[PDB]
């Protein structure tokens, strides 16, 4: 039925106020849609935040409030704290189903931004023996934890045969991710330049190698 | 305080059925709803349905009415969810949550992972990743099931280690781990990654050699 739409990512600093919205393809969100907000922190730790449009769940800080702002449901964090960096999902009770938004990733800048360290490794000889070739791109130490990864083989965009992981928080609270380009040894042998291109905060970092 | 205790990890084959459970602590089970939520790797959250244990009223998502059967045992303060005819698409983490009037989940369980696979237990192939500070890595390719552990030099190299989440390539997992060390240190000081895969009792050490 409805599609519930949330911002995909927002950034703020400690002590600032940020508002997240949740809207429906049926038109306005009403009180009868009982908007709920929940928080997901790393390792599948979920906390109920807001229920029934505006009730804080037990033990939730006062800085979190829910309201309907016009046609939309909203979550306002007054005086955001570094620990509020998390993903926030709203859900709407519509037609006897709870329908979820896609989640907003909120960054609350707890430390300076950090650009990625990108390392590209070629296939090992022992794997080339099995007739397979995986190139590994590791991307660490970036903050905000949002990155896009692109592969090119002799300049042509690759959009077949690559897997990238979701950004994981490192213990120092920056983020890491890896991407794999897997090819047959034969196909590896047909191309010279391989590049892993990582864009973070409007700037691309690129690492390239040549088969030779 | 309130606690929602979930059953553990499940591995099932296509066509099977599994029963998951959630046990309540810290409140009157019969006055609250138990909801079940599916989180698929990057498919967001989906609501499966909810049961009111006081009188076993249920609400189901239409999409899951053929897949799920919800029950609760009021003496045992346990809700169950049975999933039949498992396909690969049912692989997900499932949560049970406590709901009430106007909400579905103020307290959440910890999640139960379900993997539906046709694969057999397979040990990793471990490949060293040399360039030629320096970053070295190991690729742990083609293992089933999860997990594998990776240490570097039997645990002595603990700083500057990154082990990434596994991706699924075909029906086998691949993960890698990297360690960054001062350039003076290697190759003088040997660096070795140690990979253990308990399900196939595999333990393999791979020394990183300059290329
Ligand atoms: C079924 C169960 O039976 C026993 O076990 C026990 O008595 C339980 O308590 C009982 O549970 C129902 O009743 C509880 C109320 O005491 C309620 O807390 C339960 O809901 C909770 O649990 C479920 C699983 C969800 O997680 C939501 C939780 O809140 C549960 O409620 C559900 O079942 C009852 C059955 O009587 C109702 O159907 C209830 O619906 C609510 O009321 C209706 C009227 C709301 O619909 C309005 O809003 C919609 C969105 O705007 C709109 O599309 C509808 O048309 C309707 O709109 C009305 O206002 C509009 C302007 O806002 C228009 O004017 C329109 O013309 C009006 O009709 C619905 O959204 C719910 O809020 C249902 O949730």
């Amino acid at each position: 039925q409805a599609v519930v739409t949330q911002e995909s990512a927002l950034t703020t600093s400690p002590g600032e106020t940020v508002t997240l919205t949740c809207r429906s393809s049926t038109g306005t969100v009403t009180s009868g849609n009982h908007a709920n907000w929940v928080q997901e922190k790393p390792d599948h730790l979920f906390t109920g935040l807001i229920g029934d449009t505006n009730n804080r769940a037990p033990g939730v800080p006062a800085r979190f409030s829910g309201s309907l702002i016009g046609d939309k449901a909203a979550l306002t964090i007054t005086g955001a704290q570094p620990e509020d960096e998390a993903i926030y999902f709203c859900a709407l009770w519509c037609n006897n189903h709870w329908i979820f938004g896609g989640g907003t990733k909120l960054t609350v800048l707890g430390q300076p931004k950090s650009s990625p360290s990108v390392t590209l490794f070629p296939p090992s000889s022992e794997e080339l023996e099995t007739n397979k070739a995986t190139l590994v791109c590791t991307i660490t130490d970036f903050y905000p934890g949002v990155v896009t990864v692109d592969w090119k083989v002799d300049g042509t965009p690759v959009t077949q045969g690559m897997e990238t992981t979701q950004p994981s928080k490192q213990s120092n609270n920056k983020y890491m991710a890896s991407s794999y380009l897997t090819l047959t040894a034969r196909a590896w042998e047909r191309h010279s330049s391989y590049s892993c291109q990582v864009t973070h905060e409007g700037h691309t970092v690129e690492k390239s190698l040549s088969r030779a | 305080e309130v606690q929602v205790q979930q059953s553990g990890t499940v591995l099932a084959r296509p066509g099977a059925s599994v029963k998951m459970s959630c046990k309540a602590s810290g409140y009157t089970f019969t006055n609250y709803w138990m909801h079940w939520i599916k989180q698929r790797p990057g498919q967001g959250l989906e609501w499966i349905g909810a049961i009111y244990p006081g009188n076993s009223a249920t609400f189901y998502n239409h999409k899951f009415r053929a897949k799920t059967k919800l029950t609760a045992v009021t003496s045992t303060i346990t809700a169950y969810m049975e999933l039949s005819s498992l396909t690969n698409e049912d692989s997900a983490v499932y949560y049970c949550t406590r709901g009430g009037h106007g909400y579905y989940g103020d307290y959440w369980g910890q999640g139960a992972s379900l993997t539906v696979s046709s694969a057999k237990t397979t040990p990793p192939s471990v490949y060293p990743l040399a360039p030629g500070m320096v970053t070295l890595g190991c690729l742990v390719k083609g293992y089933f099931p999860e997990p594998v552990t990776v240490t570097w030099n039997s645990g002595s190299l603990s700083s500057g280690v990154h082990t990434f989440p596994a991706v699924l390539q075909s029906d086998l997992y691949t993960l890698s781990s990297s360690v960054t060390v001062p350039s003076s240190t290697w190759p003088s000081e040997t660096v070795t990654c140690n990979v253990a895969h308990p399900a196939s009792s595999t333990k393999v050490d791979k020394k990183i050699v300059p290329r």
